[PDB]
């Protein structure tokens, strides 16, 4: 889906498995990853087109926030593909996963 | 063994023998013969008691057999009309017979001259409390060895005796409480009599000097005696209370050794002073009389022998001094209820033994300082008088132990009056006009026990007022103007019950209390604050406290002393209760929250740390809320707090606010709303897209239960500011188990609106303007059981919107535009039991509803066509299924009479004249099916 910013200026982003992820900050600022999780925390988000409701909504990859901060922080824009290759592990096999990333844009 | 319905006992008069106590009141069962029970100690039964309350109780002829050693027999309440003569043959050792209540206003009892023939050796015969009895005129002839005769409370109008019968051992006669007017014939010829009690009768003329010459005690209370005729010179006790006395009768004033005279409640005058003769009169009770002043002719002979003088309710104006100045044996003097104004000094002797002096309800104005000089008084009464202070006649006694000075006009209490008496146990200064309680007016009374200054004007308490008294234990100050308790009672460490109720005390300091107080009462004050009961040492000994009708608005752990066993804070303004107020107070047993303004009384304010006992609570009359925090109100916790008034205690509901009975409050009501929360074990709670995160949408109220099982989301578009946006269902909480979007504006259900809601059980998207339902909008709802799409703009429903909803059993389609019921409904609603399709546009009965498992269905207010059954009519399905319709008298046949003529679709209903103003003829459905073959469908 589209990145959404709340009242405190934190931009969130929800990107499905196998898709391209683009984080971007305006001129003069750099990305600051607040949160990061690659897995499944919702039944409704990124529905499989096969009509199989996901039964695993307590799926967590704890290395996600640390791998996103070493990849996107200090940079004004970040690119990668969301799959099990980028986050080093499959936190719940046979469950559709997605990266949910929230980030702040701070002056370097 | 003791026989049937009777219990043995060792005889009190003779503890070596065996008493028996029978109670055949219990039942109408048979009367076991005592001789046939062969009790091991029948000859040890010397006294025998029987008690009944049933009527017509008759003894078996063979009952009192083998009791040949029975000396005393008491029969109580066993009514009859006569006893068996054979019964009293085997009881020659009987020395004392008692009968009590053997007849009422109905049963007539006759003491037979032959029933008592085998009862000569009866040395005491007692027959009390019974009406309409007949005694033989030769009653005394059967019982000559008679000594004490008691037939009281029997209302016998006359007593007649044959003149040949002489009771020559009759000592004490009891005729009291009867209707006797003259008995001379009975007493004539019975001279042994020494004691007579003809009390409570209507005797008019009494003559006894030539009848009972040894009469020693005469009791004639409550009669019509105007003046006596003659007495024996032996009378030592004359009781003439409640008679027609206008002066002292002569034959009593002439007595030789009269010890006591009670001529009270008469209308005697003290002008007609007869001269008393006996110098042995030691007690004189001329109370409730019309005396103007004490006559000296009376006491003239017993000045050094008189001891007790009760003289209340007379009209003594002044004790003309000198009359009592020689009564050295005078131990009691009662002069209450007269018109004395000054109790002068020359009335009493110098060293009188007076221990009782009673002078209440008088006009007493002055007690001169010498009338009570040197007295050894124990009890001094002077209430309802006109004293102006505590008079110094009372400084002279040193033995004074109890004092009453209430309802007077005392304005002040000095130091010397009530200090110089050390032996004073009790003081009363209530209902006076004290303005304050001065210091050291109570110090040197180190034997004080009770002090009363209630119903006064005390505005202040001096710090030193209560020192030097380590025995004063009870003080009452109710109904005063105590506006503060500073200083005044901190020092008296022997007090145990203090009264400061009905005052002006604004704030309550526990430190401003004595240190051994055990009962406190601060009722009907202005108290609105409780100090630190934890930084106050004078709380360790407090057991009960009542702060009812005050203004305490909060109570915490520090304001509730931990050692109290009782607490009463009823009719206060308690909105909060500190959340550990009853935690560390393990000793409390009762708790009164009656009449407060509490709303949420949390579970932690009643959880008692290691309470061994049930905690009693009155929590009625409080604007409570029954939410999930009132878990203790159901009673499944320990300590198991038991609500006393759960039968009237009420609370309002957590959703709508209707009244709930706390007695019938269940685990289902306790809802406590929220705006955002997280389930147990929820890992993504910090995130925005989290399933276990229950975030409330705008314009929605969200409730829940304690354990994340109930989740009510009840949204409403009851806004005159009409929702200019559809309702976005994707914003609702994920774990919702009931959804009501009712009044909001939502015209379309997209594909996959409700996907993945496994917990959802009720869904009421009614009143949203739903025109279209995209398929799979109700996807995977396994616990979904009730669906309500009523009162919208739906015209037909396919069955492709319902995917995986097998548990559905209720579907509400009323208030729409439904004309057809497809088959796709029952292929996906198997558990379907309840259905509503009333108030719609149904033109006929859908032919899917001929083979369905519905149990209740509603199909009224629908334009249904009724023909004579071309095989599918309405009245044909209805006469077969009219039980399935909940509103059968609410369905009506419709036929547009204007269309069916132009379309030639002629039906049986276009031949009646249509309703005035309409093109349709309307007839109730019951009228069509009853009149089916009778008139309508006849060819
Ligand atoms: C001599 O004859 C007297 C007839 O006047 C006998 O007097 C009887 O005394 C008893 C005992 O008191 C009465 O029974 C009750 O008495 C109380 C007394 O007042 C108490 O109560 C009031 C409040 O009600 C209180 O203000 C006082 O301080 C007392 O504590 C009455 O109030 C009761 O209503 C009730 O009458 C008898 O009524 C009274 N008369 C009779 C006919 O019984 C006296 O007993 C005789 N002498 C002996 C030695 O027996
Ligand atoms: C207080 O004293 C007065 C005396 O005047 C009592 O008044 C009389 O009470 C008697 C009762 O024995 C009545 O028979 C009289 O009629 C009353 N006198 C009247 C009405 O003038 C009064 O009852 C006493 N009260 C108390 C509590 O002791
Ligand atoms: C039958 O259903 C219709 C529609 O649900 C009801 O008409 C509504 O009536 C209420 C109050 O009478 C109004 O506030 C609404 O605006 C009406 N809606 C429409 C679409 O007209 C009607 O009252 C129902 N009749 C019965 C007997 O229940
Ligand atoms: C007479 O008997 C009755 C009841 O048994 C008792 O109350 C009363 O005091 C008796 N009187 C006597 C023994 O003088
Ligand atoms: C009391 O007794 C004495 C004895 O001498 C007598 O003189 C006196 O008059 C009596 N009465 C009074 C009121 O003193
Ligand atoms: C919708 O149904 C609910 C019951 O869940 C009812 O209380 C409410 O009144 C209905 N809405 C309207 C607008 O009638």
């Amino acid at each position: 889906a589209d990145p959404t910013t709340d009242e405190s200026g934190t931009i969130s982003h929800t990107i499905c498995d196998g898709e391209a992820a683009e984080l971007s900050c305006p001129a003069g600022k750099v990305i600051s990853i607040v949160l990061g999780n690659y897995g499944r925390f919702s039944v409704a988000v990124c529905l499989p087109d096969n009509d199989i409701v996901p039964s695993n909504i307590n799926c967590q990859n704890h290395k996600t926030k640390s791998i996103l901060e070493k990849k996107c922080n200090g940079d004004s824009m970040c690119y990668f593909t969301v799959d099990k290759k980028t986050f080093t592990e499959d936190p719940c096999p046979n469950t559709p996963k997605y990266l949910e990333v929230k980030y702040n844009c701070v002056v370097p | 063994e003791c026989p049937k319905f009777c219990k043995c006992a060792p005889d009190p008069v003779q503890p070596t023998s065996k008493l028996l106590l029978c109670d055949y009141s219990s039942k109408n069962t048979t009367i076991t013969p005592i001789a046939s029970s062969n009790y091991d100690q029948v000859a040890n039964i010397r006294s025998l008691f029987i008690s009944c309350d049933n009527n017509n109780f008759q003894f078996p002829d063979a009952y009192f057999k083998s009791l040949t050693a029975l000396h005393h027999l008491r029969i109580v309440g066993c009514e009859t009309t006569h006893f068996s003569v054979k019964l009293f043959e085997d009881l020659a050792a009987l020395r004392r017979l008692e009968l009590d209540q053997i007849s009422t206003a109905s049963t007539s009892f006759e003491m037979t001259e032959d029933v008592l023939m085998p009862l000569a050796r009866l040395e005491k015969f007692s027959l009390t409390r019974s009406r309409n009895i007949e005694l033989p005129q030769r009653l005394l002839c059967s019982l000559p060895h008679l000594q004490v005769l008691n037939i009281s409370s029997n209302e016998l109008p006359s007593l007649r005796r044959e003149e040949s019968c002489v009771a020559q051992q009759l000592l004490i006669v009891d005729l009291s409480r009867n209707r006797l007017t003259n008995i001379e014939q009975f007493l004539r010829g019975i001279p042994a009599i020494r004691q007579i009690s003809v009390a409570y009768n209507s005797i008019a003329e009494l003559d006894l000097s030539l009848a009972t010459p040894f009469l020693q005690q005469l009791d004639a209370e409550a009669n019509r005696i105007v003046d006596l005729t003659s007495l024996p010179g032996t009378v030592v006790h004359v009781n003439l209370a409640g008679n027609a006395l206008k002066r002292v009768p002569d034959a009593v004033a002439e007595l030789a050794s009269l010890v006591a005279l009670n001529v009270s409640r008469n209308e005697i005058e003290a002008g007609n002073s007869s001269v008393f003769s006996s110098p042995e009169l030691e007690m004189l009770d001329a109370s409730y009389n019309k005396l103007d002043s004490l006559p000296v002719e009376w006491l003239q002979k017993c000045e050094k022998r008189i001891a007790h003088l009760h003289l209340e309710h007379n009209s003594i104006e002044q004790l003309t001094g000198g009359v009592l100045a020689n009564a050295t044996n005078l131990q009691t003097l009662d002069l209450s209820s007269n018109q004395l104004r000054v109790f002068r000094d020359e009335v009493l002797p110098e060293n009188s033994k007076i221990g009782n002096l009673r002078l209440s309800n008088n006009s007493l104005e002055l007690l001169e300082p010498s009338s009570l000089s040197g007295l050894k008084l124990e009890s001094l009464d002077l209430s309802h008088n006109k004293l102006t202070e505590v008079p110094a006649a009372i400084g002279k006694v040193e033995q004074l132990k109890k004092v009453d000075l209430s309802h007077n006009r005392i304005a002040k209490v000095y130091q010397y009056v009530l200090n110089k008496i050390k032996q004073l146990h009790t003081v009363d200064l209530s209902n006076n006009q004290l303005q304050s309680i001065g210091p050291y007016i109570f110090s040197d009374s180190s034997e004080l026990h009770s002090l009363d200054v209630s119903n006064n004007e005390i505005s202040l308490l001096f710090k030193d007022a209560f020192a030097r008294c380590p025995k004063l234990r009870k003080i009452s100050m109710k109904m005063n103007k105590i506006k503060s308790l500073d200083e005044g009672l901190t020092e008296a460490s022997g007090l145990r019950r203090l009264d400061v109720s009905h005052n002006e005390i604004l704030v309550l300091k526990w430190s401003a209390l004595p240190e051994n107080l055990e009962i406190l009462n601060a009722d009907n004050n202005d108290i609105n604050l409780l100090t630190a009961a934890s930084m106050s040492p004078s709380t360790a000994n407090l057991k009960s406290v009542s702060l009812s009708n005050n203004g305490i608005t909060i109570m915490n752990a520090d304001q509730i002393p931990n050692s109290l066993e009782s607490l009463d804070v009823s009719n206060n303004r308690l909105a909060k209760l500190g959340k550990t107020a009853l935690a560390a107070k393990s000793q409390l047993r009762r708790l009164n929250l009656k009449g407060n303004l509490l709303t949420v009384v949390a579970t932690e304010s009643m959880k008692v740390v290691e309470a061994v006992h049930p905690l009693k609570v009155e929590i009625s009359e409080n604007p409570l809320i029954c939410d999930c925090q009132m878990g203790w109100m159901i009673g499944g916790a320990k300590p198991k707090v038991l609500i006393q008034d759960s039968e009237t205690a009420s609370c309002s509901h957590a959703v709508d606010g209707h009244q709930i009975q706390i007695q019938s409050l269940s685990k289902k009501d306790l809802l406590c709303p929220y705006k955002s929360v997280c389930e147990p074990e929820c890992i993504c709670c910090q995130y925005g897209n989290c399933d276990c995160k229950s975030v409330c949408p705008a314009n929605c109220r969200c409730f829940r239960d304690d354990q994340f099982n109930i989740n009510i989301v009840r949204c409403h578009g009851n806004s005159s500011m009409v929702p200019k946006r559809e309702f976005v269902v994707s914003e609702l909480p994920v774990s919702a188990t009931e959804i009501i979007l009712s009044g909001v504006t939502l015209p379309q259900l997209r594909t996959h609106s409700f996907i993945g809601r496994l917990r959802l059980q009720r869904l009421h998207i009614n009143g949203t303007g739903l025109r279209s339902i995209q398929p799979k909008a109700f996807h995977t709802l396994p616990a979904l059981k009730t669906l309500d799409l009523s009162d919208n703009s739906l015209i037909s429903l396919s069955g492709e919107e319902f995917l995986k909803c097998g548990e559905v059993s209720q579907l509400f389609l009323n208030g729409n535009r439904f004309s057809t019921l497809s088959r796709g409904i029952f292929e996906k609603l198997p558990n379907l039991k309840y259905l509503t399709l009333h108030n719609n546009s149904l033109e006929d009965i859908p032919q899917v509803l001929h083979s369905t498992a519905l149990s209740k269905i509603s199909l009224s207010s629908n334009p249904l066509r009724c023909d004579c059954s071309w095989e599918h009519n309405a009245a044909e399905w209805f006469s077969l299924h009219r039980h399935l319709v909940v509103d059968f008298p609410k369905v009506e046949c419709w036929e547009n009479v204007t269309k069916a003529f132009l379309t030639n679709d002629t039906t049986v209903l276009s031949a009646y004249p249509p309703n005035m103003g309409n093109d349709v003829f309307v007839m109730p459905i019951e009228e069509f099916l009853r009149d089916y073959n009778s008139t309508i469908c006849v060819p």
